[PDB]
């Protein structure tokens, strides 16, 4: 049965996971939905901008760049923002998406 | 001891600026700063700093070494004006007096680019932002040092600096003005010395004492030295322009004001220990950055001192120029001298 | 970024003229004013002679009256000699610039050069 | 009766400089001064700023062509617009005249580019 | 300066007044000796238990805002030590206890007594001892609360540089807050032997 952690803290264990690169993106989403999972850092030691997944974050960064801009006009013109769906994927339900 | 009042009023700020100390550039740092191969590297190195997200808004084909130059800048006058509105009396009286110094830059600034007939409204653009005061883009109208005077300098807090302005020529040019220019500094330095010999609790007396003493300093081997451009300036001119407050003075002082050629300014330094190698070897703008960083450092380590301020103040604008250095090397791709820069902590 | 390097001395025999140069790089003439300075064995090393920036030249002439100043800035280089060596001449030879980096009384351009040994 | 006491300079200023303003042109006209100036109600916005702030007219009387000259750049050393107002009241309405068809005109283009950036 | 000159006319005056007493032979007029006989020993003791928890709360007080300030200061740019930097408060806190325990303690002591007996030795001695006693825990928590108030705002700012440092330079904090205690324990030798007021 599943542990009732408050005496003390849940137990752990430490997992190794052997992704294949191709289907990389796709399960990082699944571990994302699921939310069950912390992961470590096994490249501290490398520089910033030296990480092999700089550029992908580049051009996410720079669209974020451009929607803060697009927020601050709306802002500027008191045009109200939509209500966006929260739900749009269950939040975080622990379902796959 | 005065620990104990000071932080009725200065407890907080205290606790603030060595949060800023605690955020410099270490030497580690600045070498992995070196590795970057573009400014779009290098920003994206920085932001793992305590300069976090500041150039967020900058797009990748907008970066230059001067738009870094600029931001970066811009965050440290925001976070001196922070502290300066949370402060009052003797200590917003003391922070006052720091403005001072770079309002004479601007003024002196100001008023040559009228003598050159360039616009306000790109002058403005290159002065010294702390250095602001309501009159300022007035200068832009006169050309004789009376009329700016009566008309605009008489209000700001600089008045009283001018005992020795007058005596100018009827006509202004750019070499008179930087005569004039140091002719302020050298009122406004002596000023501020007395202020904190009279207004500023033990040990950060002392410790401003150490540090104005260490510009007067600077400036006036500046001044003995670059003085020789022209074909003369009297000795009398001089004495006018090396100020009081310095190790040097009155004793080497007196020297420089009357040397007349190099030998004899290496001849006046050679009996002063502190100074006593400065010119017999070595590159000179490095060894006044690097004493002045080391007398920061040493600043640092006193408590419940207002001086941590300047202290603070100095190393961060030690900073930016290493920052600005690093980053003309990486933008105009030369690298063997990136190291250059000077990082005591 | 200015780099000094001087050539020519080593031994000579007493009694001849000597001549030394001393290159200069990233700079020009305009605002320069430069020296040379011995060092003999004796570890206190002096100016022997100038050249100032308006073209005037100091001398320690008083002890190295035929020691001489050529103006190169035409070349942008420099070469200076000297008249009847003696034997109480055999020192470093170091040139010196200082350049009047800008009107805005920062700290100036100064440069030394590596030394040229000299013997009689 | 504001033109009152070409002999004058006219314009509009922002209200924290107005007294800068005057207390400046005291020296520069050595007390033989002619100043008035008028509030405007509304705040009025300086969109290069994307603030707003309250500002003032005001009117100076003088001759002197290097008078004259000297109180322009002053004037527009601190932030301020200058306009040649005509001196008659005729002048004035003639002036008016255009202004008003021009800035009635202007809110025609400033319509469809808002329609279209807020679309 | 005004408040210095006052001082300066006061010991004059005391001078003087001596003098003009000594020298027309009444000398004895001054007489301490009358005044600690036949001033009532309630005042002596009360005062002293007033003052006691009275200086033992400027001591915390003085002692917080020079901490407090400090981690609010330092703490803008790193929260963390907002928490574990509160030992160092404790340690100026505590000391008010301090003085309200020997409040509590000589509490026990003031009755009301016979009219014969009022300045009998042993009121008499209770009376100064009461007296001393207060004063005693009252400054020296007073001093006490300062020097740990002084020390905990520096080890604020050492935590928001390193933790390695805090755990260090709290031990500083250990031979100031002993003090208070010696205080306190010099204060119960005091009154030790005093038998309250009959």
């Amino acid at each position: 049965e599943k542990e009732e952690a408050i005496f003390r803290s849940a137990e752990m264990a430490l997992v190794q996971f052997y992704i294949p690169q191709e289907i990389s993106r796709d399960s990082a989403y699944t571990l994302g939905q699921l939310g069950l999972v912390q992961f470590r850092d096994l490249n501290s030691k490398v520089r910033a901008f030296q990480r092999t997944f700089v550029n992908e974050i580049r051009r996410l960064d720079n669209v974020e760049r451009q929607y803060r801009y697009f927020y601050s006009l709306l802002k500027k013109h008191d045009i109200k923002l939509y209500e966006g769906d929260t739900d749009k994927y269950l939040d975080g339900s622990g379902e796959l998406y | 001891m005065e620990g104990v009042y000071f932080n009725i009023d200065n407890g907080f700020i205290e606790g603030v600026v060595r949060g800023y100390r605690n955020g410099l550039l270490s030497n580690n740092q600045y070498i992995n700063l070196t590795q970057c191969d573009t400014l779009e590297d290098l920003k994206l190195q920085l932001s793992s700093t305590d300069y976090g997200n500041f150039l967020s808004s900058v797009s990748s084909e907008s970066l230059t070494t001067s738009l870094i130059q600029e931001y970066a800048s811009s965050k440290l006058y925001h976070e001196f004006n922070y502290i300066r509105d949370q402060s009052s009396g003797s200590t917003r009286k003391f922070m006052d007096y720091i403005t001072y110094g770079y309002m004479i830059d601007n003024v002196a600034l100001m008023i040559t680019g009228t003598i050159h007939d360039r616009d306000k409204g790109e002058i403005l653009q290159r002065c010294h932002p702390l250095g602001w005061f309501d009159t300022l883009p007035t200068l832009s109208v006169a050309t004789d040092l009376e009329s700016l005077y009566e008309t605009v300098l008489v209000d700001t807090p600089l008045a009283p600096y001018f005992k020795n302005c007058f005596d100018t020529a009827e006509e202004l040019d750019d070499m008179n003005i930087e005569i004039i220019r140091n002719k302020l500094y050298k009122a406004y330095l002596e000023d501020f010395y007395n202020f904190v010999t009279e207004e500023i609790p033990e040990p950060a007396k002392e410790c401003m004492q150490t540090l104005l003493g260490f510009e007067a300093d600077r400036r006036s081997i500046n001044i003995a030295l670059n003085s020789l451009q022209s074909s003369d300036i009297d000795p009398d001119l001089k004495s006018d322009l090396l100020p009081n407050i310095g190790k040097l003075y009155p004793l080497a002082t007196f020297h420089l004001a009357q040397a007349q050629d190099f030998e004899g300014v290496r001849a006046a330094l050679a009996n002063v220990y502190e100074y006593r190698g400065f010119l017999e070897t070595g590159n000179l703008e490095d060894h006044f950055y690097q004493l002045e960083m080391e007398l920061c450092r040493d600043a640092f380590t006193q408590q419940f001192a207002i001086s941590t301020v300047w202290a603070w103040m100095k190393s961060k604008e030690q900073e930016v120029r290493n920052i600005t250095w690093i980053a003309e090397c990486i933008a105009q791709n030369q690298r063997e001298r990136i190291n250059n820069y000077i990082s005591v902590y | 970024q200015v780099q000094l390097q001087e050539s020519g001395g080593g031994l000579v025999q007493a009694g001849g003229s000597l001549r030394l140069s001393c290159a200069v790089s990233g700079s020009i003439f305009s605002g320069n004013a430069m020296d040379w300075y011995r060092q003999a064995p004796g570890k206190q090393r002096e100016l022997v002679a100038s050249l100032t920036s308006t073209g005037s030249t100091n001398y320690a002439d008083s002890v190295k009256g035929r020691f001489t100043i050529t103006r190169d800035n035409a070349k942008n280089t420099v070469y200076l000699q000297m008249n009847s060596l003696k034997p109480e001449d055999t020192a470093v030879y170091y040139c010196h610039a200082l350049i009047y980096r800008s009107r805005l009384d920062l700290a100036p351009g100064n440069y030394w050069g590596q030394g040229t040994q000299v013997t009689v | 009766e504001f033109f009152l006491k070409v002999n004058y300079v006219t314009g509009v200023i922002a209200r924290d400089k107005v007294a800068t303003l005057e207390q400046i042109l005291w020296r520069v006209l050595r007390g033989n001064l002619f100043f008035k100036t008028v509030e405007i109600e509304q705040p009025v916005y300086d969109v290069k700023t994307r603030e707003y702030k309250h500002k003032n007219a005001f009117i100076v009387f003088s001759h002197g062509d290097l008078i004259i000259k000297r109180i322009r750049k002053i004037a527009e050393s601190l932030d301020a617009n200058l306009y040649d107002v005509d001196s008659s009241n005729e002048g004035r309405s003639q002036q008016l005249a255009k202004v008003n068809k021009n800035l009635s005109d202007l809110y025609t283009v400033l319509k469809t580019t808002s329609t279209t950036l807020e679309s | 300066s005004f408040s210095h000159f006052l001082y300066y006319l006061v010991l004059i005056v005391v001078i003087v007044y001596g003098l003009y007493k000594l020298f027309t032979g009444h000398g004895s007029d001054i007489n301490f000796g009358k005044f600690l006989l036949r001033t009532s020993p309630y005042m002596w003791a009360n005062l002293g238990i007033a003052l006691c928890v009275g200086l033992s709360v400027v001591g915390a007080a003085w002692g917080i805002f020079i901490t407090g300030s400090s981690m609010i200061g330092a703490g803008v740019r790193a929260p963390r030590i907002t928490t574990k930097n509160l030992i160092s408060i404790i340690f100026c806190e505590v000391v008010a206890i301090y003085g309200l325990i020997i409040a509590i303690v000589f509490s026990s002591k003031l009755t009301v007594a016979t009219a014969e007996n009022m300045y009998s030795k042993s009121n008499l001695y209770t009376g100064y001892s009461l007296f001393w006693a207060g004063i005693t825990v009252g400054a020296s928590n007073l001093i006490c609360g300062i020097a740990v108030g002084i020390t905990g705002a520096t080890a604020a700012i050492s935590d928001a540089a390193d933790s390695a440092l805090f755990v260090k330079i709290l031990v500083i904090e250990i031979f100031g807050s002993i003090l208070g205690l010696l205080g306190l324990i010099v204060g119960l030798l005091m009154a030790g032997k005093a038998s309250e007021f009959q």
